[PDB]
């Protein structure tokens, strides 16, 4: 039970615990192409791996060869699935096996292989009770991880864990305000626990979603999350809103208030309203205030805005 | 000039409203120094200063091809990888793979061909999805018939249906999980060997439908974040299975072309997160997408000159802060060479250099004329000519 890095480690091959067995090279064929100069620490342990594999050895002593291979390309798939292999036969305990995985996502927290591996063992075993905790570390480290968001979003709906995920979030949010990620963590919280048709909460969201335009006006998490909760039922369908942004306006503006409100005038000319020329223009003005000074790197887009507005709503 | 230098430019730059987080000081580190960048080519300007390195991208692919130092040594168990972006970015920037080459090529991938169907990371090793459509992709760039012939497309369908899920999803590999990319992957593969039953995609559709979320991109699982990799995934899947009207097409566009950075020209691939080398094709490489899409609805508005994203600055990013003098593009100035981004640059300056939708086909070359690579498919990203190569060579069984 030595260990991949030791300064007393010692290659497969010149050991007595595996000299019973042939190691099996690789078979690049003839003319290799895309071929690794693997080192000879590496290569070691894979011929003897392979060995292990292309015989079906089930051996205690081969679950631990796989934990070098493992480390030595932890993206190598066939290797993890060969330890799930020996971790049910062997029968091992899982518990321990479940810190020897805490112990490489926080190594390497951007691995997919490692965490659907961790995936494996909680369902395998029925219990959230750790996770959360851990998934809250590793997104201490790195915040926008997305497989740990992935996986915390899956411990959560699977184990109906919601409770004090909203309140995470807030917490991830003050953090930093621009964490896009927490802002979808929100909306994941909230659309399955009370969805956003309640009146009331969808109001409440509203509100600190302005509150915190206000206070970080050039966040564009902040208000992609106004325009995406709303845009639901109906972004024309809110009247005061297309006022207050106005109203933000001066002490606010950025393209994402100006672009806000192209977006409304197109909706409100789509559920036939009033002064229909009148807001035509109060967009095609906006399209190239956007598309001409406040936002041109996506000029080629608010003239697509522009020319689809008067094709067709002007005729 | 050039939009990326021009004064007015200045005013690009990050506005954090004096409330510092730790996103904004990130952005703020990246746009200073893409700033030294674009400002040295402000002390001289000669000639034709911006120029794609041909030769030097072109020894870096040219050996990878035959041989990897040890550096490498994890993509142990994703080779195929390899093979497709090598071939793909010698084919971009133009150089031809001697035959013999191709053979070798040929008979590598037909190792990593599991017996059952699909392709493993490589020689001896489990078949999975990434490296499968990687194989197909890299034998079509190929081809020749001897590439054609070394899918098993028998097996290759056998395998496609033993991933396949109730809910219409495809897991990534036996025991593994899934995520858009993984449909995306069935579809493209099952697409060019022509090996579509009529019940393979029931569902899938729907199910990739499903991830797209409030922002209006898609994310890799039913309430995931956004994210570029995977949006490009799910449309591409979409378009190949005839259903890019199945999403909500006005804010997923709403979504990409928002994800463009002002300042630093290339795109980043989630909200709020830094610009990046690839996402000039996972993210502008969607725009292609949506034009066929939103084109095939009628929609007169349509630009008939210019993919719907800023393709000036796009190019004068990918050309004047991803290219490492030794060769292979970067991630973003000083994150060092790889054959992946050294492919996903190559991609996306074709899409930002390429434009054509029906029989108008205008191009724009930023930098010298020399800098024109060769056109590349939005969907399975290889030679739109190589495509139909495939697909009508194995519409014939
Ligand atoms: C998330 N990401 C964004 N830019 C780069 C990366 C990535 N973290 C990554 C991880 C998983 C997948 Cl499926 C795709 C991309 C990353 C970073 C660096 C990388 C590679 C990948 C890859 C790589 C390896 C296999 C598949 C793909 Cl698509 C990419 C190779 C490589 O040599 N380097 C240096
Ligand atoms: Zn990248």
């Amino acid at each position: 039970f030595l260990s991949l890095d030791s300064p007393t480690y010692v290659l497969y091959r010149d050991r007595a615990e595996w000299a019973d067995i042939d190691p099996v090279p690789q078979n690049d064929g003839p003319s290799p192409v895309v071929q690794i100069i693997y080192s000879e620490k590496f290569r070691d342990v894979y011929d003897y791996f392979r060995a292990v594999l292309q015989r079906d050895e089930r051996s205690e002593r081969a679950f631990k060869l796989t934990r070098d291979a493992i480390e030595l390309n932890a993206a190598n798939y066939t290797v993890w699935h060969f330890r799930r292999v020996l971790l049910r036969s062997l029968q091992k305990d899982l518990q321990e096996e479940m810190n020897y995985i805490i112990a490489i996502i926080e190594e390497q927290p951007k691995n997919y292989q490692v965490w659907h591996h961790r995936r494996v063992l909680v369902e395998w075993l029925k219990d959230p009770s750790q996770e959360l905790e851990f998934i809250a570390d590793i997104l201490n480290q790195d915040a926008k991880n997305y497989h740990a968001w992935q996986h915390r979003q899956w411990v959560i709906q699977e184990f109906r864990l919601w409770d004090n995920e909203l309140q995470y979030v807030d917490q991830l949010l003050k953090e930093d305000v621009r964490n896009n990620s927490v802002w979808n963590q929100r909306h994941f919280v909230i659309s399955n626990t009370t969805g956003y048709s309640d009146r009331a909460v969808l109001e409440r969201e509203v509100q600190y979603t302005l509150e915190m335009i206000k206070l970080v006006p050039h966040n564009e998490s902040a208000w992609n999350y106004l325009k995406g909760i709303l845009q639901d039922r109906g972004l024309s369908r809110y009247p005061n809103l297309l006022n207050q942004l106005l109203d933000l306006q001066p002490s606010h503006s950025s393209p994402y208030l100006i672009a806000f409100l192209v977006d409304i005038y197109e909706d409100m000319l789509e559920n036939q309203c009033d002064n229909k020329e009148d807001i035509l223009n109060k967009a095609l003005e906006l399209c190239e205030i956007l598309a001409k000074e406040k936002d041109t790197i996506r000029k080629e887009y608010w003239r697509y805005i522009g020319r689809s507005l008067q094709s067709k709503h002007s005729r | 000039p050039l939009y990326s230098l021009r004064p007015e430019h200045a005013r690009e730059r990050l506005q954090d409203d004096s409330v510092e987080t730790v996103t904004s000081i990130e952005q703020a580190k990246v746009e200073e120094k893409i700033q030294e960048v674009f400002s040295s080519y402000k002390f001289n300007h000669l000639v034709p200063r911006l120029v794609l390195q041909r030769e030097k991208h072109f020894h870096y692919l040219k050996r990878g091809l035959r041989q990897l130092t040890d550096a490498y040594e994890c993509l142990d168990a994703s080779r195929p990888w390899l093979c497709y972006w090598i071939l793909h970015s010698l084919e971009l920037l133009d150089e031809p793979i001697p035959q013999i080459v191709a053979t070798d090529v040929c008979q590598f991938l037909e190792l990593c061909q599991s017996p059952d169907g699909g392709f493993g990371g490589g020689p001896g090793q489990y078949p999975h999805l990434a490296p499968t459509y990687a194989a197909v992709n890299a034998l079509c760039i190929i081809g020749t018939e001897e590439a054609y012939n070394v899918i098993n497309r028998e097996k290759l369908l056998q395998y496609l249906y033993s991933l396949k899920q109730p809910d219409g999803s495809f897991l990534m590999h036996v025991g593994g999980e899934v995520d858009v990319r993984s449909a995306y992957c069935a579809a493209s593969v099952a697409s060019l060997t022509n090996i579509i039953t009529p019940d393979l995609f029931e569902g899938t559709a729907e199910w990739i439908a499903r991830c797209q979320n409030w922002e209006g991109g898609i994310g890799g699982v039913p309430g995931m974040e956004a994210h570029g990799g995977y949006t490009f995934c799910g449309l591409a899947a979409l378009v190949i299975l005839k259903k890019e009207r199945s999403l909500n097409l006005k804010s997923l566009l709403q979504w990409v072309t928002s994800r463009q950075m002002r300042f630093e020209g290339g795109f980043q691939g989630r909200c709020n997160k830094l610009v990046d080398g690839c996402y000039s094709f996972w993210q502008a490489g969607l725009l292609p997408l949506l034009h066929r899409a939103l084109h095939a609805q009628g929609d007169p508005a349509l630009s008939m000159s210019h993919w719907m994203f800023h393709q000036q600055a796009l190019q004068e990013y990918i050309l004047m802060c991803c290219q490492c003098p030794a060769g292979g593009l970067l991630d973003k100035p000083g994150k060092s060479r790889d054959f992946y981004h050294t492919c996903y640059c190559l991609s996306g300056l074709s899409i930002a250099q390429h434009f054509g939708s029906g029989a108008m086909l205008h191009d724009v070359v930023m930098g010298v004329p020399e800098n024109v690579l060769q056109p590349t498919h939005p969907v399975y990203n290889i030679g739109p000519d190589k495509v139909i190569q495939a697909t009508t060579h194995f519409l014939q069984k």
